[PDB]
């Protein structure tokens, strides 16, 4: 498992994989680990299954609740403290074999500069949580890889296709170093997943980018 | 006697409610139009429950509020608990008519309050919207065109019945509703839809120069 | 008869509210200013909630000062719940028109109090003041310009509105109020201010040689 | 223990054994394993015997509770919750010995499409589930070899009759490679049991059929 | 009728109070002086509450005992709490009007009780010794000069008002407050004495023969 | 009206004291002596509650018995929790006073008792015996001779006020007490001592041969 | 991880360093680990990330109520008790591991002489509290030398300059002698972080003189 | 740690160091662990510094608060059982490594005889206590020499300057032949802490005095 968010001038995009395993069977081949939690948030959990999806369903389900209740959407710093407070209160069964570890992108709507109010939060297994300032981060089992291949691939993204491309790229990177994280298939036709933020909301990425982009990395490197 | 307490607590209620302005719900094409004389731009009266299910309320803010908080609650620990294509509009309906009995039956003073709940379809389908009214005393009834709660309502009822058309456009049902109602600018007015052709959430409110521009 | 206990509990209310002393508040470009004529320097009528918003309190002291301590850790709760930006006033005076109905309702003796809650923009953003009044029964209004709470308002009403002035310096406002208030040195004076254009904490006092100098 | 379930088009067909052990000896011959929930749903649970009927029955009754307490049937995603929330709360059990695992096979009346209406669901020990895409899938301790014969024998599958076949292959499959699955008695005259269901609801398929189709597949490998 | 029942509870504990002895505490250079005509020497009317703390009271013993009783355990759990600085009357105070508040509202009957308390500054500073008085409704008011308790106050607080002078010395102010409340020898005289030069506690009694050597 | 409900169970204890005995206790130079007129040998009015207290109680039987429980109970736990030296008569007078308050108080129906509490000095020591009598609504005193309760008491105790001798013998104390309880030979007769000059327990009884020997 | 407090004549002076790590791996760069609790007083808490900064902000919400609902602040005693109980009631989180240890430096106002106003305070894990009285103390796990550092170097202190460079001296050697304790960093431009409490307040340090003195400091060092 | 008190014809005397250690570490140069409780009462407790402190700070409230309530301060025996009961509630903690062992010096008002009204009372870990009759009691982890040094120097004691300067001996003994036991510091000039209680009341002993001592003793032993 591996889910990468990087930012670009006007906003956010994160992408991730597809792959499921259960020891070293394959388990599942069309995995959806990136959600949209509202106008202007996603986020990615990576480890055990039933406890993401957990967890994304009740994060929505409380943003939305208070966003009813009080009229008002809550602020950045606030969905902060209360993902920061879920994932705290899991620690007890983080221990002995239940983790899950999420990832947060959004776009900050009260920023003054609009160019500069893309956010990329990281979070770990105590609650602690951190904002990111070098422009990329990675979460997952294969983070290292793909952390290593953005820090020399972040000085071509201008935009959001050059982000996209890159990202795409260092899941690839990602895939070939470690077994755990599906790449991309051809014989069945199956791709990572995208979602990127900006000024006008979140919006999924069609599939048809996704497998050109896979189709001229796998050109490339042949 | 059990006969005076509750006469003298319906009369009460009776005044409480007389004492209060009017809201006014309609049905049109679209989907459901409420319409409620508001001055305050901070307290509200018209609000969202669920993705396709709107309330309104006459009376007290303060007796209201409560309940309308309560509703969301119970819609969202539901429809977490199931799913969410498993709530409807009837059973928030049966859940402020058990609450409004037991309030009006125990508690010292009753509250001077009546309910409206609306219901739209979903996305890509093809029904007919509901209203149900709820009252004081818990009694619940299903209204086929339109709910008219507060104040005087008899010459509204009539103006509405003799002037409602159906399948009528936003434009037109706003303007049928307010001259009802007058029987009124920018101010002093609020106005919600819930649009039975939006994707997911279907309560929006209409406010600013889109209201002028609709008047 | 519920009617009759009631009117009696509201004779009372308005008997205690009646026998006291007067506070007025007041907005200005500055944002918003408290008058209230306070002999003793021990005992207060004029605080602070929470960084932009101001409570003031008409009546008995022992009644409004438990509704001021529970103000303070309903808004410091929740400001560590979420964040210190998601807390606003409305929410404190719907709090406070729910504690204060319940307390009518239920309680023995009612309490005789008048509340007014201020609130102000954020350092560095344009916004216009908002202001609430709660009375005893539990009902919330919001005032546009100024508020007067305690004893007879009516001379007090009519000369604020005669001589109120929009966007006023803090001295002109300061002597109208104190002029309206009239109809009065350094002692038997509590004047206080949210000061909009401090960076995080807006409610000061002002008392000693400051006073007479703007008085 | 083996339970397999696919996918033709109009509808699904689950089948089950019928061998119960305890360790190395036989204990039951002609156990039934397969279950109809509802007018349009069947579940297969493996494991321990007490625990899935209690899980059955339980289910069962929950779901016929809800039908008449609200007037109208709960939805498939609602359905699927129920189960998972039901096999969730039984973790603590499931570990020291007492675990069951189910699978779920159901037609939706509400899809647009009547051809792709039916849906296969399976579970994972800590409450998570997953909706099968490939057509097929199996559950027990014999499934892996059901699941390596139906990746073959899928292509052949067209209407009910061909995805009962294919089933009953697989399963006899099963009892091949497996010793604790049960296979055809012909001694004694005990089949596997089968369940189709359809736009017109689940039907139990009569034991002749099974017995022709075990007779016949025993023909051709003789 | 609620008026009724307050008017009644009230008139009690006026008869209550009436019906009792007198207690005075004057502030003079020193610090603060009790004096009470009491001739019992085993039941006491002026105690010490804490450092630079203390309680006077009027009416009946066994009702304000537990006061006394009460406030020392808020006091020293307080003081154990944060610090022994941190610890002032007004708050003392407070709790007591709240106590006294409640007690009047909620018991079937009121307390016949008056109580003050005297608080002067730490050792090594110059500060105003504060006074203050709760009655048996609640109220609290503060009182710079001195503080005439139970019995028929109207001729004690005529004669201390005429013949009340500030920065007076501790035999006279002794011989004033005697001379106050005959309009007395060792027997059937209390009194106490709040010594702020006193390094940490400042009360002490002043009984045997050095109060005749200062009467 | 609370005022009638006050008179009135006022008005019940007064006349159950009234048509109660009569028990007298006397202080004389060897400690206290308890002397009542009781025909029964089974149910006694005087008892020892520890090592330097005893207690008497005139009333009804049931009602009083209950109390001298409570109270050895309070002794033990608060000798056992600090030290037996640590137990004084003061204690006990002021427990039995808030009981009995608290009884008079808030019980349907309020006791028909009158409580007297002795103390003596401790082995080796000279000082004077401390009576204290406590009433049905809670009133405390100290008494500085004797104590005489129940039945019609102002004959009795103008003889003893006419008779009372100090520093008297324990023979001449007794006829005294007799003499003035008649204005009555072994039989219907119940005498007790707190001797100051045993060791340890102070409290022992006279009956017998010993008390026609000492009549 | 490491953190000074020193006094000098007219008040204190307290820094701190700025690396994050994982075990042996370098996780933050750019962390900030001293904070202004009031006008008067500051703290730094070394440890478990989460728990610091949990502790920070409960103890400023803390000192904030206490102050809006007596309408006077705190006593430096009182402060000094609440920190302790607060430090007190995490011992058994302080086991298994879940540490965190405060260091806290404040300004007397109520001082009779205004030149030593300045007041220097630290902690242990059970919850005793000692006053410093040899005019600096150190925090972390390279808190040895940096004390010793001090030791030499505390004669040169006169003012607020002079402490502000011994400060920035002493980290530089804890940093060169500890490698879980981040140096200067010109590639990137990160600096150590200063707060500054006199008889004004406590005000924060801009990275300019730190940045000067920290060139100053390598020049002398090369 | 080492805590000495005696007796004198008039009262008693109690002397204690001022070092503090962790493991093998000095951590702490000038503590004071002697406490006056009230008028004619004095403690010295030993062990972890923070239960010390409690210990006597709740006992002197404790005291203070019985006073205020009653009217009339408690007899020895009465502070003599609420020491002890203190010291047991604490048993379970004193296991496992929060250990603090008491020693009690007083002067009984209530005597017939004023001569001899010096109380001394030792404790022990399961609430214990002991009233000394030989006329001198150590604690500590030095006290055995301090124990055997007195029984040489007690024939000696007259008054009070003999008792203080046998205590300082003692002290220094202590000090001589334990490492966790602070000796006196010439360069620096810290000395240990003395207190006095006779009929007059308790009263702390001017440092002159013990320097004065001190010096003389270690003059006398050069
Ligand atoms: C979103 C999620 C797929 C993340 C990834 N985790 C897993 O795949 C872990 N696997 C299971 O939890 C699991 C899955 C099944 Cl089908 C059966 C049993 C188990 Cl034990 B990842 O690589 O970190
Ligand atoms: C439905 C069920 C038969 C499933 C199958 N499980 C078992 O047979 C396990 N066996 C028992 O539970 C059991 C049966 C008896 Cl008679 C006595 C003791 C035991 Cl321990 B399967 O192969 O997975
Ligand atoms: C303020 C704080 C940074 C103090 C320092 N402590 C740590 O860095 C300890 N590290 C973590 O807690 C931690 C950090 C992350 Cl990003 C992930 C996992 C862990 Cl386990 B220090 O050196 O003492
Ligand atoms: C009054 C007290 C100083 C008595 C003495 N005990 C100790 O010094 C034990 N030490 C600590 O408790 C301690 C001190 C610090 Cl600074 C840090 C950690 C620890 Cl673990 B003694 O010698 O018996």
């Amino acid at each position: 498992t591996t889910i990468v968010a990087l930012k670009y001038p006007g906003g956010v995009v994160m992408a991730g994989d597809r792959r499921s395993t259960q020891g070293n069977m394959i388990s599942g081949r069309d995995v959806r680990k990136v959600y949209i939690t509202d106008d202007y948030t996603a986020t990615g959990i990576a480890g055990t299954a039933a406890v993401a999806v957990e967890f994304a369903r009740l994060y929505a389900v409380e943003l939305e609740h208070y966003e009813k209740l009080e009229g008002v959407p809550l602020t950045f710093a606030g969905k902060i403290n209360r993902l920061a407070i879920m994932v705290r209160g899991n620690l007890a069964a983080a221990m002995q074999g239940l983790l899950a570890l999420p990832l947060l992108a959004g776009y900050d709507i009260h920023a003054s500069d609009p160019q500069s109010a893309g956010r990329i939060v990281s979070f770990d297994a105590a609650g602690g949580w951190n904002i990111e300032e070098e422009g990329y981060q990675a979460v997952g089992s294969g983070s290292l890889f793909a952390k290593s291949s953005m820090k020399k691939l972040y000085s071509q993204v201008t935009d959001g296709d050059s982000g996209l491309r890159v990202a795409v790229e260092a899941l690839y990177d990602a895939a070939d170093d470690d077994s755990a994280t599906g790449g991309p298939d051809l014989v069945r036709g199956i791709f990572p997943t995208a979602v990127i933020i900006d000024a006008d909301g979140a919006v999924d990425v069609p599939e048809s980018r996704i497998a050109e982009l896979a189709r001229a990395i796998i050109e490339s490197r042949s | 006697s059990p006969e005076q307490a509750m006469r003298e607590r319906s009369e009460l209620a009776r005044k409480g409610i007389a004492r209060a302005k009017s809201v006014v719900a309609l049905a049109y094409a679209g989907g459901v139009l409420f319409v409620a004389e508001n001055p305050s731009r901070s307290l509200q009266k018209i609000s969202e429950l669920y993705d396709r299910v709107g309330f309104a309320a006459a009376g007290k803010f303060n007796e209201f509020d409560n309940l309308r908080r309560g509703g969301i609650q119970f819609a969202d620990t539901r429809g977490y608990a199931y799913d969410r294509r498993d709530v409807t509009g009837r059973q928030l309906a049966n859940v402020y008519a058990q609450t409004l009995g037991t309030i009006f039956t125990e508690q010292a003073k009753p509250y001077e309050v009546e309910l409206c709940v609306a219901e739209v379809a979903h996305y890509g389908e093809t029904k007919r919207p509901e209203l149900y009214r709820i009252t004081y005393d818990g009694s619940i009834a299903d209204e086929p065109h339109f709910v008219v709660m507060g104040g005087t309502t008899e010459p509204i009822a009539n103006a509405l019945k003799e002037s409602y058309a159906e399948n009528a456009s936003l434009t037109d049902a706003l303007r049928i509703a307010v001259a009802a109602l007058r029987a009124l600018g920018v101010a002093s007015l609020e106005v919600a839809v819930l649009d039975a052709n939006r994707p997911r959430r279907a309560f929006r409110r209409i406010t600013g120069s889109a209201l002028q521009a609709l008047l």
